């Protein structure tokens, strides 16, 4: 399985539009790096070599440090209700690590664009890339900023002189469905 | 779709953009303060102006939501903190006039020059030389010349400006439904709509006047003692039943009596504890000091330093050419970035200032989870109280003898105890009457009870009646004596220095009982106790989210500020003074004056 690409791409996607790569040797990822967080939920992390499934998916994005605890079955917040929602019947296993030395430029890195406004909570495993203007009040704004109408994207201001919990943390979310073994 | 739900929608976007812009501004300001060049000044001014413009635009935008239909308390607090017009409610000409006279007053105070009568090309500014003559000189005539000339050649330029500043600020304050500029100042201590913790803007006056009514018995004895000691350095100039001339107090204004220690020391043959030789003996540097401070802080139950604090902070003076304003301060750039800027030497004063600054850093680390507009102390008198209890409890002999700076046995006696207590009293108690009197004068001036032809008369009447000092030369109604003080000409409040001194000892006595102390209060040490840390953290993490009268109860057990802990702290000195003035006359008469002869 070409895990060397989903973990090592030179540019990771953003939260509101996460890249989903499907797969048609986990001892390379388990033994490799610090990996600030590594929790597997449905399957025990050690026996990942005797139970196999039809196909695996590896989503990816870049979220803030103190929001990693939101990528879990049954969570709420600006990330788990509007951008990426994991179903309560999860079976895969989440991983995340720090990337402060790559995705942070002195002067601000304005390419990561988590969304913070939406009319309803996202459903499990949905994606919304629309960029319409959010209508807060009762008077329509016809697609222009102003009063009670906002732009629903709020790009992160990444910098190297931040504190842990505000530095970029890449994420990969392996999810299994039942082949590859 | 209701008027309440849109407030949260607006507040989210405001929070995010404000965090970003504030971080940029603070980073620019830091990069200027640590490395002075010419282009750093403009690079800082740009970000500052951008942040101010964003703030003004959001303020004029926020006026759409009426504060009457809001039901949440946090949303209402944030809106009311954002909706306030402040200045710019005036016209344009008046605003320009106000800014011009403010800058003119600040400039006049900063670069005022006085010079000799017999050698007129020897002019001295204030900071390098006047408050040094007034601090170290022991000559009566020289101190009198300095004290008179500073008020005759600088204070006389500030009166026609103050007379206009008063009216302009009164108009600006009446434009916001406040009835004067003094109520605008006292509005910080106000609390509304909590059903059990209310606090009007007019009850602060009564609370201050009732807490000052119980410090008089101690200030009278301290005054009598200092007078009986000053009748020996300047004989035939002080009267045994009169006040003290205002130029023999230690500095230009008489705010701190701490420079009178060399004259009025109780036992002059016992040196107070000063561990500076041992630090150079064990070769302590600028980093071991902060390591020890952090260890003391984590001992009580507070977190470590954020590990971003060690690489970015400036704990030593940069050598070759990095001209840097190192006045010890703690920065809160935001987004989890805390830094400290100070020029640390190897002494004891820096060993205590490190604790004082790390207190502010810990407070800032506490409430960093609140919204952007709610990241501050409960009011203007909590931050410094929290930062001061640390240096209070970190300079005891019992704490110093466990770090290693004192000999292992070092038996303590009561003479050094009285020495230390008296050196503390000349700074803590010697300023409460002055602060109370000055703020009372300013409140009465702004309110409109002291007409502008009775300013100096009432000022000196109150200084004779409350503080207990008399002027050496009659001052008619052309002078303006208060305007020659930094906080009066630069438009800063002054009631925080009074409530801080009470909150400090309230917190200290509240924490001394969780650590289960036994002896007197001035020997307290809160280290190695996880109850004091828990009680303090139950208040540090609130910020401005709760009314201060509730954040105070979560520590001490009462709602209003009290004065009993201060007297309980100063009890031994009080008894000793009460037994040293058997023959002297405790009190003063407001009729004797040094010129009526
Ligand atoms: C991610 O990719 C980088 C670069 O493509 C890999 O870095 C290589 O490391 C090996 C040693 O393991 C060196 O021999 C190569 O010279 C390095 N290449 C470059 C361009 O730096 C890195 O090993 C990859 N990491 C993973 C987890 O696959
Ligand atoms: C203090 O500021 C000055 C100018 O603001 C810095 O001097 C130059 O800054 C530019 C900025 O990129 C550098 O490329 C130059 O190398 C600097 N000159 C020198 C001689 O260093 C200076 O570096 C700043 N000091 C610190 C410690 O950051
Ligand atoms: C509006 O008021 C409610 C309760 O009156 C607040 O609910 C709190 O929300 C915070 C975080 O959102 C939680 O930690 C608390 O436990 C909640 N308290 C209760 C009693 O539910 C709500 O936060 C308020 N709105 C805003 C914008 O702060
Ligand atoms: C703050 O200043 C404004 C003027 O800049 C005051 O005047 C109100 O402004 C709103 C906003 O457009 C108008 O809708 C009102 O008609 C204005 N007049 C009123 C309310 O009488 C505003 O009152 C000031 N508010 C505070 C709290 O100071
Ligand atoms: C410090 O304590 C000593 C005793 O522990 C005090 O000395 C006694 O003082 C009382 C009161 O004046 C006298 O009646 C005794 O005769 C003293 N005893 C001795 C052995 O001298 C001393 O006065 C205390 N000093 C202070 C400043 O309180
Ligand atoms: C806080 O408590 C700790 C442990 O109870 C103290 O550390 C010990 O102190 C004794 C007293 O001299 C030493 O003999 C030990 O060597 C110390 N142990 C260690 C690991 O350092 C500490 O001194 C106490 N601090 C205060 C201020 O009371
Ligand atoms: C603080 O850091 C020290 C290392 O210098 C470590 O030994 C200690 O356990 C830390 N304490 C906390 C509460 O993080």
């Amino acid at each position: 399985c070409p895990f060397d690409e989903v973990f090592n791409a030179t540019t990771f996607a953003s939260v509101y539009a996460w890249n989903r790569k499907r797969i048609s040797d986990y001892s390379v990822l388990y033994n490799f790096a610090p990996f600030f967080a590594f929790k597997c939920y449905g399957v025990s992390p050690t026996k990942l070599n005797d139970l196999c499934f039809t196909n695996v998916y590896a989503d990816s994005f870049v979220i803030r440090g103190n929001e990693v605890s939101q990528i879990a079955p049954g969570q709420t917040g600006n990330i788990a209700d509007y951008n990426y929602k994991l179903p309560d019947d999860f079976t895969g296993c989440v991983i995340a690590w720090n990337s402060n030395k790559l995705d942070s430029k002195v002067g601000g890195n304005y390419n990561y664009r988590y969304r913070l406004f939406r009319k309803s909570n996202l459903k499990p495993f949905e994606r919304d890339i629309s960029t319409e203007i959010y209508q807060a009040g009762n008077k329509p704004c016809n697609g222009v900023a102003g009063v009670n109408c906002y732009f629903p994207l709020q790009s992160y201001g990444f910098r190297p002189t931040y504190g842990v919990g505000h530095q970029p943390y890449r994420v990969v979310v392996l999810s299994f469905e039942l082949t590859v073994c | 779709s209701t008027i309440e739900e849109q407030a949260k929608t607006f507040l989210d976007k405001f929070n995010h953009e404000a965090e970003d812009l504030f971080y940029q501004s603070s980073l620019a300001s830091w990069n200027y303060n640590t490395n002075i060049t010419e282009e750093n000044v403009q690079n800082m001014n740009n970000a500052g102006d951008k942040w101010s413009a964003f703030l003004k635009e959001q303020s004029t935008l926020a006026q759409m939501y009426p504060l009457q239909e809001i039901q949440n308390l946090t949303v209402k607090l944030q809106l009311q903190a954002l909706q306030q017009n402040g200045s710019s409610v005036l016209s344009e000409d008046k605003s320009k006039r106000l800014n011009t006279i403010l800058n003119t007053m600040s400039t006049i105070y900063s670069t005022g020059k006085v010079c000799n009568p017999d050698n007129p090309q020897e002019c001295l500014l204030l900071e390098p030389g006047l408050n040094e003559i007034m601090a170290n000189s022991l000559d009566y005539n020289e101190r009198l010349w300095a004290w008179e000339s500073w008020r005759s050649e600088v204070g006389k330029q500030l009166r026609p400006l103050y007379e206009e500043y008063v009216v302009l600020k009164n108009e600006m304050a009446r434009a916001n439904h406040y009835e004067d500029y003094g109520d605008y100042w006292r509005g910080d201590y106000e609390v509304n709509g909590v059903d059990g913790y209310d606090y009007s803007r007019g009850q602060l006056i009564e609370d201050v006047e009732h807490t000052f009514e119980e410090i008089k018995p101690l200030y009278e004895h301290l005054h009598a003692y200092v007078r009986a000691k000053l009748m020996n350095a300047y004989p035939s100039y002080i009267s045994p039943i009169g006040c003290l001339p205002a130029h023999l107090l230690g500095d230009m204004w008489g705010r701190f009596w701490t420079n009178l220690y060399s004259l009025t020391v109780p036992f002059g043959q016992k040196p107070n504890i000063d561990v500076t030789d041992a630090m150079v003996d064990q070769a302590w540097d600028a980093q071991r000091i902060f390591k020890e401070a952090e260890k003391f802080f984590v001992s009580v139950g507070l977190p470590n330093m954020t590990q971003g604090f060690w690489e970015n902070s400036m704990l030593t003076d940069p050598g070759n050419v990095q001209k840097a304003v190192c006045h010890p301060t703690a920065w809160d750039l935001g987004k989890g970035d805390f830094r400290i800027l100070m020029c640390t030497k190897v002494t004891m004063d820096d060993f205590l200032t490190a604790h004082h600054e790390m207190g502010h850093i810990q407070y800032d680390m506490a409430y960093a989870a609140q919204p952007f507009l709610l990241r501050n102390g409960a009011n203007e008198g909590f931050h410094e109280a929290v930062g001061e209890i640390m240096s209070l409890s970190a300079a005891t002999p019992k704490h110093l003898k466990s770090i290693g700076l004192l000999s292992p046995d070092f038996q303590e006696d009561n003479e050094t105890e009285i020495n230390f207590l008296l050196k503390q009293a000349l700074t803590i108690v010697g300023t409460l009457p002055f602060t109370y009197m000055l703020e009372k004068w300013r409140w009465m001036v702004f309110k409109g009870e002291i007409p502008k032809d009775q300013w100096m008369k009432k000022w000196w009447e109150m200084k004779r009646e409350i503080v207990g000092v008399v002027e050496p030369v009659p001052h008619d109604e052309t002078y303006c004596d208060p305007a020659s003080l930094f906080h009066v000409s630069n438009d800063y409040s002054f009631i925080r220095y009074y409530t801080r001194t009470l909150y400090q000892f309230q917190f200290q006595e509240a924490l001394c009982q969780a650590a289960k102390h036994e002896g007197p209060l001035h020997k307290c040490d809160i280290s190695n106790s996880t109850e004091a840390g828990q009680k303090l953290f139950n208040m540090l993490r609130l910020g401005k989210s709760e009314p201060w009268t509730l954040a105070l109860e979560n520590v001490v057990g009462a709602k209003n500020m009290n004065v009993r802990p201060l007297l309980n702290y100063f009890e031994p000195l009080f008894t000793w003074l009460k037994d040293q003035n058997k023959n002297s006359f405790v009190g003063w008469s407001t009729d004797w004056s040094p010129y009526a002869d």
